[PDB]
């Protein structure tokens, strides 16, 4: 059904998903 | 610097001596020890043409080619146990070197079991006959007759710390007592002090507290004899307080115990920069952790105040202090290669021996930390520790501690209901543990000298294994094992105390046994009945699960305040199994159409053991719970509980984050502290630590802002519960607060939240489809979906509760019934006769329909069926188009199952403004932040020429780039980056020094911007992310949720728009498209919310690209 409609439709998208502290210097003594 | 010097001096020696004679080559075996002791610390070979093995190795061929004159017998063994001392030493240090090669080519985890594991018994050999050599010399009457005493010494002190490292206490001990017989008999007062406290040290971490005060006032007999001004005295006397001090922590004597910390810290000396005072002061900021894990009760509030003044707010802040200051010794000591693959040693004595206890102390403050933070529910950061950890095991080449660190990963993997990757951990540390030595360990008998029996550390390691293994069992469904594996471990905790406790009494030789037992395994014990009496919970069939509970009730009281949190958890397990019409119905005031006093008094206990440091989850289900045990019985008590179960774990990184700031030394930092502190009240009974800081808080809201908490009540730890709590809090508005139960009705509170993930599902199959007829047919028909789940909802859960939602009618016009439909509806049958939910609901009157009245009247009239609703009904009516409503912001709240379903569309709340903010608190810090002249934003204006753009960072997007080129190049004052992945300079830059930062892209850019570049700047900047789950919280488990908005909230970020569930490129270009003309063009003074609640009808599917953007904070504008 809405096959023949469906065919006006655009093509299919793309999805927008990848799909794939510092220690301090202590004084010397 | 002293290497050329001995390096000449020792050649000269070693073409001095000839070898044929016994004695020649004795001492070219000792001049060859030297030479090796040289050769393993500094480059020389190219000058001296030998290599530190290969000398040691003639050495000790030489050394076994030789025979004594049966008077120098004793300084044989003492050569021989050098010699095999530093074969040991520089076996390890070319370990450690070719270590930082192969990272050098490496820039993993599958290495663990890479090590050659076969020079492991070899190696620990070499030290164990040093230490038989060195016993054997040290353990007779006579004075020894080595020539020099004193490197002995200085060997036995290097000896222990290589002991500690390798994680074997047990025989640095007899390294260490050693050590107190050649002091004494040395005559040296300053070695024996330090000594003994090493002694308790190693005791009291292990957990024998008597033998540990023997040895702490030996060690003060010691501190006497020596001159009362030196550096030694103070350290000595400093450590011998503070020693004194973790004592009376144990011996349950606190009150005096936090005086004598008080002046530990207050004293001067542990501030002065030296070596010595720097390893000081990790012990006081680790002993500052064991107060301050102490409950409320087991203290004064005076002191409470006392030790929190100088800092360290919560536990986790001291140990995370620690391992600063740790790391800082590492890289004052070893350079800084062992800790990232991006100095000399100095060998002088002291550092050689502080090298490795540096080391030891790292690893085993990172375990302590692993085990804190994972039980509090920041599994994240235990992870990144317990990864740290394991790189440095790796290095070293130490398979005990890579199997501690294996399993605590397993442990956070499980955590996060990964149970693959747990699996593969749990594996990966059976075959260290076969090399060490279907389990194998197990149905070894209670006594036995197996190595992974006869060490602690292994007995821990196994039974973790054990634990874990039994949570994955049971995670996977596959229960029965699971179960068993449990009783294995708990049965097995108490044999492996007996085993330590006998060792400890064979190493120390003390005659009476130990008046307490190692506590060392408490913590296994209490997990392994925690997660017995939940799984019980589920099966109440079973009797011998039911007894656990009292068993672990006994455990876990008969030693307070020692293991708390377990207590709560196991309270909140008893309260629960006492609970199972609901008895919380006849706690609040409506209905939908005595042991329950003793369960809140132990809820009411529970919450005080954990208050201070609460673990995330149990506090949820806690607060909540009592919050039902309640009900409006004492509406604020109600109140505070349901506002104090959301958003936990965001404020122990809140907490930490304001140290931080505080650290990098300010009145609203100081306030923000107050308000996020959990301890910082008045003492006394439920209301004061409860019901008023309650109030004290609640006196707070700004004017004209509701909060309102939707919180879901649980049933059991674990699972998504059936019961609704709501919390409307205003100034000057006394706590509304109702249950919405959906386990009556058609559409259970479950079948939504599995009808989001049913969608979601589908969404991610159909993403991938070709045929246009097919993509299409399903965007088309999870569109409707979406759109019944909407109205939902609506439609059952809320039910005749949308107008505690919708801005209450302030005007004095509910007044004329919030006292008329009482009189009649108590006369009806009402049990608990509120006051507040009569005019709640005034606003709209015309809005409110005659269904919602029905329901409305039936639970507030119970009883007689003509007046419960046929009066409620009049009177309403009576009551129809009465006036307008006001502007009033709403900052709902949801907790972390609640906040995935779009509760922005509700066809309620589409005209109001409604973001979303984690909790009250920070609700509350915004207006701090707001009247201290912070976040600019909310003060002037989104200023519109001050935005920053990341459009398409990577060549994947290009109908994107090609819609946003123009639009997005030609804005006045804007600048960006298109195509390129931007620079991480230039990102945080965007979030500090402009107001708005639109993201077109993927995901949130947590590839260009992680949540710790963020955490580590302020956020001046509007975060309009417009990517897939963008400012979604992924629920990985029953932790709490995650992302990058929780992270920019942190940060003071004003408002957080963000898509909740995965999008495509159109429709979500389109609603950018909308949102931002709206905004930009309507001009000075425009509320975000509001052009947000227009775009919603930009996308072509309104309901599956056009619900998702929602909103994090409070409201923005314009200026
Ligand atoms: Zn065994």
């Amino acid at each position: 059904n809405l096959d023949e409609f469906l065919k006006e439709f655009e093509n299919p998208e793309v999805p927008r998903e990848d799909q794939q502290e510092e220690p301090s210097r202590l004084q010397e003594s | 610097d002293t290497g050329q010097e001995r390096f000449n001096i020792i050649c000269d020696l070693l073409e001095l001596s000839p070898e044929e004679t016994p004695a020649g080559a004795w001492a070219r075996a000792t001049h060859l020890v030297e030479l090796a002791q040289v050769l393993c610390y500094h480059d020389f070979t190219q000058q001296t043409n030998c290599s530190a093995l290969d000398a040691i190795r003639e050495a000790l061929q030489l050394l076994d080619s030789v025979r004594p004159e049966a008077q120098a017998r004793d300084q044989l063994l003492d050569d021989k146990a050098q010699a095999l001392l530093w074969l040991y030493i520089c076996t390890l240090e070319a370990k450690m070197q070719e270590g930082i090669e192969r990272d050098r080519r490496a820039q993993f985890l599958y290495s663990n079991i890479a090590f050659n594991l076969a020079a492991d018994a070899a190696q620990s050999k070499c030290l164990d006959q040093a230490l038989a050599l060195w016993k054997e010399l040290l353990t007779k009457g006579q004075a020894p007759a080595v020539r020099c005493l004193q490197q002995t010494a200085a060997s036995l002190q290097i000896l222990a710390a290589l002991y500690q490292l390798v994680a074997k206490p047990m025989q640095a001990l007899e390294v260490l007592l050693l050590l107190r017989i050649v002091s004494e008999r040395l005559k040296d007062h300053s070695k024996a002090a330090g000594s003994s406290c090493h002694i308790t040290q190693l005791l009291l971490t292990l957990g024998c507290p008597s033998y540990a005060q023997l040895h702490l006032e030996e060690a003060a007999s010691s501190l006497k004899h020596l001159d009362q001004t030196t550096d030694t005295y103070l350290l000595l006397s400093l450590t011998c307080d503070l020693l004194r001090s973790q004592l009376y922590w144990t011996h349950q004597k606190v009150t005096k115990g936090v005086s004598l910390l008080l002046s530990v810290l207050r004293d001067p000396a542990l501030q002065k920069s030296s070596k010595a005072w720097y390893l000081l002061r990790v012990q006081v900021l680790q002993l500052v952790a064991a107060y301050l894990s102490l409950p409320s009760n087991n203290l004064s509030h005076s002191l409470w105040e006392q030790l929190c003044a100088q800092g360290w707010q919560t536990p986790e802040i001291a140990l995370i202090d620690s391992h600063k200051l740790l790391r800082s010794i590492i890289l004052l000591l070893m350079g800084s290669d062992i800790l990232s693959t991006q100095t000399s040693f100095l060998d002088y004595g002291e550092n050689l021996v502080q090298k490795w206890q540096v080391l030891s102390e790292v690893l085993s403050c990172s375990e302590k930390l692993v085990c804190h933070l994972g039980r509090l529910g920041s599994v994240s950061e235990a992870k990144a520790f317990c990864l740290e950890a394991l790189k440095l095991t790796t290095k070293l080449q130490i398979p005990r501690q890579c199997a501690l660190f294996l399993v605590l990963k397993g442990e956070l993997e499980l955590a996060r209901n990964d149970i693959d990757l747990c699996q593969s951990d749990l594996q990966q540390v059976l075959f260290l543990l076969e090399s060490c030595t279907i389990p194998n360990f197990l149905s070894h008998s209670p006594t036995c000298d197996c190595s992974l029996c006869a060490s602690p550390v292994l007995t821990a390691v196994c039974l973790r294994w054990v634990l874990v293994t039994a949570g994955v069992r049971l995670a996977m469904g596959h229960q029965a094992q699971g179960l068993d594996l449990l009783q294995v471990v708990l049965k097995g905790c108490p044999e492996a105390a007996e085993r330590l406790t006998q060792a400890l009494q064979a190493s120390l030789n003390h005659k009476t046994p130990p008046s307490l037992v190692p506590s060392l395994l408490d913590e296994i014990l209490a997990q392994a009945y925690t997660l017995l009496a939940l799984e019980g919970l589920n099966q109440p069939s079973n009797e011998s699960l039911q007894k656990v509970l009292q068993s672990g009730l006994k455990f876990v009281a008969a030693r307070i305040p020692h293991l708390e949190p377990w207590r709560a958890s196991l309270l909140l397990i008893w309260a629960l199994t006492k609970l199972g019409t609901q008895l919380f119905a006849s706690s609040w005031g409506w209905q939908p159409p005595s042991t329950l006093d003793s369960i809140c008094d132990s809820l009411s206990v529970a919450f005080r053991g954990i208050s201070h440091c609460p673990p995330s989850g149990l506090y949820a289900h806690l607060c909540r719970f009592l919050a039902l045990c309640l009900g409006h019985r004492d509406p604020y008590a109600t109140a505070f509980l349901v506002t104090e179960s959301v958003s936990i774990t965001c404020r122990h990184q809140l907490l930490t984050h304001l140290h931080r700031q505080l650290s990098k030394q300010d009145v609203p930092l100081a306030r923000i502290q107050r308000l996020f502190s959990f301890r910082a009240l008045e003492s006394g009974h439920f209301p004061q630590p409860e019901k008023e800081s309650f109030q004290e808080r609640l006196a707070l809201i700004p004017s004209g802002v509701t909060v309102c908490v939707l919180a879901l009540a649980t049933l059991q730890p674990g699972t998504v519960g059936n019961t609704l709590l709501l919390t409307r809090l205003e100034k000057d508005s006394p706590p509304v607060s109702v249950q919405i139960p959906t386990g009556q009705n058609k559409l259970h509170l479950r079948s939504v939240l599995n009808e989001f993930d049913a969608i979601q599902k589908a969404q991610k199959e159909n993403s991938s489809c070709t045929d246009k007829r097919e993509w299409w047919t399903g965007r088309l028909a999870l569109d409707h979906r979406m759109e019944v789940l909407i109205a939902s909802l609506e439609k059952s859960v809320l039910g005749c509760w949308k107008g505690l939602l919708l801005p209450s009618s302030e005007e004095p016009g509910p007044a004329q019934e919030a006292s008329r439909l009482q009189e009649l509806l108590q006369d009806c049958g009402w049990k608990y006769p509120d006051r507040t939910l009569l005019k709640i609901m005034l606003s709209g009157a015309g809005a409110l329909t005659p269904q919602d009245i029905q329901a409305l009247a039936y639970g507030l009239c119970p009883t007689q069926p003509e007046r419960a609703q046929e009066l409620l009904n009049e009177a309403v009516g009576r009551l129809q188009g009465l006036t307008v409503p006001s502007n009033s912001h709403l900052v709902l709240v949801l907790d972390k199952d609640l906040q995935k379903l779009p509760w922005e569309s509700m066809p309620s709340l589409q005209a109001l403004p409604v973001t979303r903010l984690p909790s009250f608190r920070f609700l509350l810090s915004y207006s701090i932040i707001k009247e201290y002249g912070a976040s600019p934003v909310l003060s002037q204006g989104v200023d519109p020429r001050s935005t920053f753009y990341v459009l398409n960072p990577h060549n994947n997007l290009s109908s994107t780039e090609e819609q946003f080129r123009a639009n997005f190049s030609s804005e006045a004052g804007w600048r960006g980056v298109v195509g390129e992945v931007p620079r991480p300079e230039q990102v945080q830059e965007a979030l500090t020094k402009h107001d708005l930062y639109i993201y077109a892209g993927h995901g949130a850019g947590a590839r260009f911007l992680d949540g710790q570049a963020v955490l580590r700047l302020s956020c001046r900047a509007v975060a309009l992310l417009f990517g897939s789950s963008s400012a979604a919280l992924a629920v990985h488990g029953n932790l709490e949720g995650a992302g990058i908005v929780l992270k920019y909230i942190m940060a003071g970020c004003p408002l957080f728009l963000g898509n909740l569930w995965d999008v495509t490129d159109r429709d979500i270009d389109r609603y950018t498209e909308a949102l931002l003309q709206g905004w930009l063009g309507a001009g000075p003074g425009a509320p975000l919310l509001y052009y947000v609640n227009q775009a919603r009808q930009a996308p072509r599917l309104k309901y599956l690209i056009g619900a998702a953007p929602i909103a994090y904070g409070l409201p923005v504008s314009l200026r």
